[PDB]
């Protein structure tokens, strides 16, 4: 964890902290998905929420609960790096069949059905391993952009 | 002769990078310049190969090899005249007014009898010469011998 | 030391000295560090930061332990100073292999292994010479921001 990293879930913490007393009860969770348009969230989802934590959610339980779900969780410029050194004349994003062979032979972590996994939501491209940095965004920030 | 000045020595220990009190036979071009000796690198590489030395192995040095160094290339400081230094550029270029064109200086002194870098060409003729691309080297002969 | 910084570690030194008498002892140091978040800070640790010292850490004992080991502190302001001298054109950041060159060849401190330990938490960017200022920054206050 980067210091800024931890300034991001300071902030996240306090949007979602309506009350400002320091720890995130399940009315501020209900409140944080209304202000965004969840008119129906039930209370079910803020039970699992807070079932995920053996205590209430301040500052240090948000992070330690952050910390044990992002244990391989990597910054957009060190999958950059990462992705530079599997690309090292620059520019040009790396064919498809280049990165499947090279998770599979180096690791266990790279075994295909993860790399069918790989190109399914992460699209052709990103999939192919032939663009580059679009992944890089959606492993520190979800979803499609 | 000391007059003895104890601060050849003392200038030999910001040199020497290893604090051994050594400083390699690459360095010793340098620090003569260093210590107020302007010795032609022709001139240090053959005093060098003059007493067998090889430049081209490992070297080391000793203080008491240094010293009767800086002091065979003492005698030589008789050769800086500035009234052949002003006068070979004014022979380099037309007109009754002491500038170079910025090119011609610059591959002159890269490529012309001691080989100087570009890299060091350039940091020579940085603030002499302006944009018009006229090196006055009345004023740049003048602040070369500043130093 | 100029005067700001000095200010600096008066604000510090009244953050941990929680009784206001103008001595931190060893509760001061323990209440500060459970008011931080750690809640097991064992007695020993206390003991080695008391260790330290001579006498009691009154305001002038707490400078002149923090003058002793910080011989070679400079201020963000003289570190990007150095910096824009070392790129005199403004706006880039430096090589790489300039920064490692000029670094030995000018001085002993400068050293390769020592520019290897440089590179090793002052990561690529910084390791490299080519980003700039972030390394001003953590120079000034540690770890990753």
């Amino acid at each position: 964890f980067d210091e800024t990293e931890i300034e991001d879930f300071k902030e996240a913490f306090t949007v979602i902290d309506q009350n400002a007393d320091g720890i995130i009860d399940k009315d501020d969770l209900r409140e944080t998905f209304a202000a965004m348009g969840r008119l129906n969230v039930k209370n079910e989802e803020l039970d699992a929420m807070i079932k995920e934590a053996s205590g209430p959610i301040n500052f240090t339980v948000f992070l330690t609960m952050f910390g044990e779900k992002l244990k391989g969780a990597d910054p957009e410029d060190v999958i950059m790096g990462a992705f530079k050194v599997l690309d090292p004349d620059g520019k040009g994003s790396i064919k498809k069949s280049f990165l499947e062979e090279l998770l599979t032979t180096g690791g266990g972590r790279f075994t295909p059905e993860e790399i069918k996994n790989m190109w399914a939501a992460f699209p052709p491209d990103v999939a192919g391993n032939v663009d580059y940095k679009n992944i890089c965004y959606v492993i520190t920030h979800g979803e499609d952009a | 002769s000391k007059a003895a000045a104890d601060d050849f020595k003392e200038a030999f220990l910001l040199f020497d990078r290893t604090g051994d009190a050594k400083i390699t036979a690459s360095q010793v071009g340098d620090i003569a310049r260093a210590l107020g000796q302007n010795p032609t690198n022709a001139e240090i590489n053959k005093i060098l190969g003059n007493p067998s030395k090889e430049e081209m192995n490992a070297a080391a040095i000793t203080f008491e090899e240094f010293l009767p160094m800086l002091q065979a290339a003492a005698n030589n400081k008789d050769q800086g005249t500035f009234e052949d230094f002003v006068e070979g550029l004014r022979v380099f270029d037309k007109e009754g007014n002491g500038t170079v064109m910025g090119a011609e200086l610059r591959h002159v002194l890269a490529t012309l009898g001691e080989k100087m870098t570009e890299e060091e060409v350039e940091e020579l003729m940085k603030g002499q010469e302006d944009s018009n691309g006229c090196i006055n080297y009345e004023a740049f002969v003048k602040h070369i011998m500043s130093v």
